[PDB]
């Protein structure tokens, strides 16, 4: 019924981030958390229920919205996204019968981690989507009994062609004081759909990245109103590969540990999980934007200006960063 | 054992389904190929394609009624003549609960000249 | 407190759509198909569902827009195989019709129901004996029936509708 | 209860306002983010929909969110039940979007004990075929004199058996319409049956020679009975005694054996 709190997960798992080179992508590391609540049950099941403000009462209906929202982004073929999802189970594992038809053909394909485990991984990422080599080498060691994958892919043109590049164009802009702060906030919109990719200049990031919110963010893209500008937007590409484990323990920690772990609904024995890993990236070109993310979670393995990408009505905020 | 539903070449392969109990809510219903397909997925009134799917091949003609879910596959195909794997994810709401409910009809269509 | 009024209206051909004068559109329809009317209240359900055992009434849109589905679509024999115009006759006061009439149930007739044969058992005890070769339906159900009466009509005639039979097997 | 008033319109789109919902409540103190409408929606919203800024409302007349399409082509569109949405009984139609710390608890608590929140579905149109009219317009458009206006099932060159009843009686009352030889192409039985006794009643029109060339090579035996049957009692045609009941231009009096030997 409301995918509100969905987002604002991998809006703070951005938040936590000390650097200076950032392609992060909240809508990656959100999905495989939230829909990990299928296996999770007893203890594990209650604290993630707890977490995002979602009665028990309304999974279910959860599910739903999401179908819709992701329906709702292909609108067209000039600016389309996608999405996949894969997960791995054991041979070992003592699988339920009413799992083996429940969600058999969602995922929970079988196989054996010590027989060249991370080719199997390979092979069935690159089906999925277009993903090219998530997996690393040193991924798994000899405790490795469960895995999951997630998956994003982006393509958009912008609205006005393109005319350091300085463009004389006709557009919404204005300026934005935050807490004694000034930015000018300019939108430039995409063609035959409702996203866009958003731009602002300052000194400050601390100040400018401590409030980013896909509730203020609407706040943000509005005060922005129709006038004459000039702006100029460079040709680059920026890259970002990072942790998540650190920032993970506070939400769910029991699934993590092997003697808290309630996962009583997929098996019965024990089973837990360690680390996880992201690979973001983005591209930039003259027609348009071109976009790309990944995540795994598995045992083992002055004067800038900021980017943001969002969705006009929906509110699923795809990857930001700073450039 | 529900009947084979049969059409002729090219025209409205309209297959069908039933549940048994009404008071349960349905919280998705999913259209597939066996064994592993995914034709394409819908919920209420927005269809969510998969793979090489859209509005040309399938549609959805019973947006407006929750009983039963019907296919209208336009242009049969060889490729479309198949085993079909119906699909009613249920939940009960009378109050709270942990309880999933899996029914399949699975229905076959045959298509020759 | 800001007040607004909604713009006029435009009242579309759905509004003025009515379920009386339609039973020369409501009669012709097939197997689950929703055959679009006005907004249909509970004040004609009890007597158009039993002027319609086979259709299940379900609501489709707000205000009682509904429509009327069929979902079984049965011909009965003592009429509709014997009078082969009637595709859709009426039951006034324990009496077959061809008008349209009030209060008289309607029922229709299985399309192409002679390349069916429902009614081929009761025709045994020119019109029928044309369907012979029409019997494109390939269904499983109807080719048994049909080459049980062929085998019983050879045997029978071997032994006025057999004299015709005679003339129908040149090539059928 | 509410005290601020503040609608707060925006640059970026008239439509777009923020009804700032502040309570007397600390925590009971939002701006939302709704949108109204202005707008001639003959356009598109999204493929195979149309999604206004109405939100309808339960026990109110439909007739209000058919307003904002434009006619002479809104003929093509049906309504359904829209996802739940919330409007203002005091802006009768206007639609709250889910956003911010608005959460629909908070929302359903505030309607709940205080009603300014009309509950309704989101009017949602739905695109396929035309509608039907009435009696005169089946009469009408599947005779193939206004090939317009009314479902293309109808107007598919007698494809569908559904306008087969009414114009049975037409062409049997008159079939000078050369449409009726068109659903004579049609390829149905009931049609060739009820017209072949018109064309046993009358067998010198012309229309009676391409209803053999047409529709009698599938059904050979109601077609030559019918035909039997006419010369019986009208003997005065000078072509039906030839080889028939009282014993090559033209084989619309005969048979289908008597052609091949020849
Ligand atoms: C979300 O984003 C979508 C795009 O993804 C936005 O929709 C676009 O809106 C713009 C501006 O309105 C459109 O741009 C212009 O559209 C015209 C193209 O034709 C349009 O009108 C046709 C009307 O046809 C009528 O009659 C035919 C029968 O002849 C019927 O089939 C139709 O239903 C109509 O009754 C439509 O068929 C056609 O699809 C288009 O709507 C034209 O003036 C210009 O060339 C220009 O393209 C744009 O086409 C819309 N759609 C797309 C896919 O690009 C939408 O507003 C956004 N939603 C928001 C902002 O809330
Ligand atoms: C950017 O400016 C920040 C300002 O402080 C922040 O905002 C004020 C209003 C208070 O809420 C305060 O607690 C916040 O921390 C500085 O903290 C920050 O260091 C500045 N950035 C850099 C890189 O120096
Ligand atoms: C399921 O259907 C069967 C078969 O008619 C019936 O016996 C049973 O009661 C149904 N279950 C319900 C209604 O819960
Ligand atoms: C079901 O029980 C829950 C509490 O477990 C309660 O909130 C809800 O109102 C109940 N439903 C009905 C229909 O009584």
């Amino acid at each position: 019924y409301r995918l509100q709190g969905f987002t604002n997960a991998g809006i703070v798992a951005y938040k936590n981030i000390q650097d200076d080179n950032i392609v992060f992508s909240p809508f990656g590391y959100s999905f495989s958390m939230f829909m990990s609540l299928l296996p999770a049950s007893g203890n594990t099941r209650i604290e993630l229920l707890k977490t995002m403000d979602l009665r028990k009462r309304d999974l279910g209906p959860a599910f739903t919205e999401l179908i819709s929202g992701l329906a709702k982004l292909k609108t067209s073929k000039y600016t389309y996204t996608d999405l996949t999802y894969q997960s791995f189970v054991d041979n070992t594992v003592s699988i339920k019968p009413s799992y083996y038809q429940q969600y058999h053909r969602f995922g929970l394909y079988r196989l054996n981690f010590r027989r060249d485990a991370v080719n199997k991984i390979n092979s069935i990422v690159e089906r999925r989507s277009g993903m090219s080599n998530v997996v690393d080498s040193n991924m798994l060691d000899n405790n490795t009994l469960w895995a999951i994958i997630n998956t994003i892919y982006f393509k958009g043109i912008w609205q006005y062609p393109f005319d350091m590049m300085n463009v004389v164009t006709k557009l919404q802009g204005n300026t934005i004081t935050i807490d004694d702060e000034e930015y000018d906030m300019v939108r430039l919109p995409y063609k035959d759909a409702n996203i866009s990719m958003y731009l602002a200049i300052g000194d400050n990031m601390t100040h400018f990245t401590d409030s980013i919110t896909a509730a203020k963010l609407d706040y943000w893209s509005f005060q922005l109103g129709n006038k004459v500008y000039n702006l100029k937007l460079p040709k680059f590409s920026i890259e970002n590969k990072r942790d998540i484990k650190s920032i993970a323990e506070m939400m769910a920690p029991s699934m993590f540990n092997p003697d808290n772990a309630s996962f009583k609904h997929m098996t019965r024995d024990p089973l837990y999980i360690y680390k996880m890993f992201q690979n973001a990236k983005i591209d930039v070109d003259e027609q348009g934007t071109v976009a790309e993310a990944s995540t795994i979670m598995v045992a083992t393995a002055n004067t800038p200006f900021v980017f943001i990408i969002r969705h006009d009505i929906t509110g699923f905020i795809l990857f930001m960063g700073k450039v | 054992p529900f009947p084979q539903t049969s059409k002729k070449i090219g025209d409205d392969a309209t297959l069908s389904c039933n549940r048994n109990n009404t008071n349960d809510y349905v919280v998705m219903s999913a259209w597939y190929k066996e064994p592993n397909s995914i034709i394409l997925l819908a919920a209420k009134s927005d269809v969510l394609y998969f793979d090489n799917y859209t509005k040309d091949k399938i549609s959805y003609d019973s947006p407006y009624d929750d009983l039963v879910t019907t296919i209208t596959i336009k242009s049969l195909t060889a490729r479309d003549a198949g085993t079909y794997v119906c699909a009613f994810f249920m939940t009960s709401t009378t109050n709270d609960t942990d309880k999933v409910d899996y029914e399949e009809y699975s229905t076959e269509l045959i298509v020759n000249t | 407190l800001p007040k607004r009024d909604p713009p006029p209206g435009v009242p579309t051909d759905e509004m003025l759509l009515n379920v009386d004068k339609m039973h020369d559109v409501i009669a012709p329809a097939k197997l689950l198909e929703y055959v679009h009317i006005g907004p249909l209240a509970k004040d004609k359900e009890d007597k158009v569902k039993k002027r319609y055992p086979e259709f299940r009434l379900v609501n489709t849109g707000p205000g009682g827009l509904s429509a009327l589905l069929r979902q079984s679509y049965a011909g009965t024999a003592p009429n509709c195989c014997r009078t082969f115009q009637r595709t859709h006759y009426w039951k006034k006061d324990g009496k077959i019709s061809d008008k349209y009439e009030e209060g008289a149930v309607l029922e229709s007739c299985w399309p192409d129901v002679h390349d069916t044969g429902k009614c081929d058992v009761d025709l045994f005890d020119h019109q029928w004996i044309g369907s012979a070769f029409n019997r494109a339906d390939r269904t499983v159900e109807g080719q048994q029936s049909l080459i049980n009466l062929y085998n019983k009509m050879q045997t029978l005639c071997s032994k006025p509708i057999c004299e015709s039979f005679l003339h129908h097997l040149r090539a059928h | 209860t509410l005290n601020r008033i503040k609608i707060a319109p925006g640059i970026a789109d008239i439509r777009d306002k923020y009804m700032e919902l502040g309570f007397n409540y600390p925590e009971y103190n939002r701006a939302v983010k709704f949108a109204e409408e202005s707008y001639t929606y003959y356009y598109e919203t999204s493929p195979g929909e149309i999604k206004p800024k109405f939100c309808l409302i339960d026990g109110m007349s439909i007739d209000h969110c058919s307003s904002f399409i434009v006619p002479e082509f809104a003929k093509q569109y049906v309504l359904i039940h829209g996802e739940p949405c919330s409007s203002f009984k005091f802006r009768p139609g206007s639609l709250i979007y889910y956003q911010n710390e608005v959460t629909p608890e908070y929302i359903k608590d505030l309607k709940h004990a205080t009603d300014y929140i009309a509950s309704g579905q989101r009017c949602h149109f739905i695109k396929k075929d035309y509608l039907l009219g009435d009696s005169d317009s089946v009469a009408k458009c599947c005779s193939k004199t206004n090939t317009k206006h009314c479902p293309k099932i109808f107007n598919n060159n007698y494809k569908t058996e559904h306008c087969d009843d009414f114009m049975t009686g037409f062409c049997r009352n008159d079939p000078g319409n050369p449409n009726c030889l068109e659903w004579l192409r049609a390829k149905r039985k009931p049609a060739m049956s009820t017209y072949s006794d018109i064309c046993s009643k009358h067998m010198d029109a012309r229309y009676c020679s391409e209803f053999i060339r047409i529709i009698r090579p599938d059904y050979f035996t109601f077609g030559d009975t019918a035909l039997y049957v006419f010369c019986n009692d009208h003997k005065g045609n000078r072509n039906c005694w030839c080889a028939n009941y009282p014993k090559s231009r033209d084989r619309k009096w005969l048979y289908y054996n008597q052609d091949v030997q020849r």
